[PDB]
């Protein structure tokens, strides 16, 4: 499967619930590697509560409800757990993810 | 550079300030400006550190839950 | 508790793990972001890999760090320390973390 | 209480008023406190540097006379 | 050598307490110290500070003599035996002001 | 002998007499009476100006010295009072306030 950095998918978090997820790993590895590095997404909040958060508008990106990407919550998973590709985020939204990630991992 | 204003410093503090000026070969404004920057940077930084703590502490219930709910996926990708 | 960036600890499921979160998160949050460490490879050349010879950082084994293999767990699975990587070592790690995450080029 | 005229960057004052609205103080109360801290910091460091320089100039004397009076000390010990 | 105010060393052999400021303790050949003895275990003067053996790793209970002070060459400082906390140094401070009439 | 805090004497720095440097008594007066030892601070004439915040200048004409001198509050030691011979002079409250603040700096006090 061709996953791109910026793609958001549903992921299966079972041993064989389902939660949204944001691919953040480089595209070379996203092709020739079994694993993908992702960043969780939740809808229990609608506003950022940290400089490591990026807001997602529901209507703009086809979500049922407003959500927030959690760049403090990152992990590498098997790509096979990626099922439905919900959307893709533009360069604008990914510049936010970038600076939130550098803060989270002290690349500042 | 931009805005311009009016202050009242103690007579001793300015006398001392000119001391460090005559020595480091700079002007009053170059020194006052540098001093305001340092102070404001110091305050902004500390404020931000305090907002980060407060946020992390508010997010504990969520971040913990979802760290567990995706534990197995992590362990398999090992 | 006592966790700081660049400290390597043991994990629970045994596993050596490099802590890579910011020191602020490390103090006021239940979760910590680590990077996998393995002894299966001694050399391991590739962009996202960092080399530790044991004869420096109180290590018993020639290990290699994997900036492609990271996870975010509960703080309490971090039991007792090992060492702390000096700055020059951390720079090589970051220099690969950024490649891993596509934050350069 | 001298009085003066300064020109700060537009961004720095905007930020400055931020910390003012929060800590419930005025611009001048903050600028004044900022000049104090900076000048205290500079004066202190300058003085530490003059103390070092002086100690290093006084080594030959201080050593000589520390020896010249060594015996006197040693006698006033277990006395 | 980096001597710190509060460091106690052996000197060329009797124990000794460094009491001079730290700037001078770095950029100066000389150090000002205060003798220490074990012929008594209790203070007999307001110029004395007691030192517990077990707390500060001494073979036997000792007393600092702030009436006995002299400046020596740092080179005579050999083994660093310990360092005194802020608590113990507040005692040395007020004992020293009495000894030298700094009320 | 009645030595007072502020008295400056000559002192004999030999193992017995086999002949001497100026010296300033800085110990409290109670101890200066009922104790065999005295705590003093050296004085030198190789300089005439203070080169440290631990120095106190002494004018020659004002205090009857041959040549301008400086008290060295970095140089202090306790000696046997018996080595105090000539009393050369005594310093006023003004000069002793200087010695006081120089001493607190030297020993990191107050």
């Amino acid at each position: 499967m061709i996953v791109k950095r910026g793609d958001v998918y549903f992921a299966d978090l079972s041993p064989v619930g389902v939660r949204p997820v944001l691919v953040i790993q480089n595209d070379i590895g996203n092709r020739f590697s079994p694993t993908a590095i992702v960043a969780a997404i939740t809808a229990q909040i609608q506003k950022a509560k940290l400089p490591t958060h990026v807001e997602i508008d529901a209507k703009r990106y086809g979500f049922e409800r407003d959500s927030v990407i959690l760049l403090e919550q990152i992990r590498t998973i098997d790509k096979q757990r990626l099922t439905d590709k919900i959307t893709h985020l533009d360069d604008e939204m990914m510049d936010k993810v970038d600076e939130a990630l550098q803060i989270s991992l002290a690349l500042i | 550079a931009r805005t311009e204003m009016k202050i009242s410093l103690p007579e001793n503090l300015v006398a001392e300030l000119d001391g460090v000026a005559m020595r480091e070969k700079r002007s009053r404004n170059e020194l006052i400006s540098q001093a305001v920057r340092a102070y404001v940077s110091e305050r902004t930084t500390r404020h931000n550190r305090d907002l980060m703590r407060r946020g992390y502490m508010e997010m504990a219930k969520i971040n913990l839950n979802i760290s567990s709910e995706a534990h197995f996926a992590e362990c398999e990708a090992e």
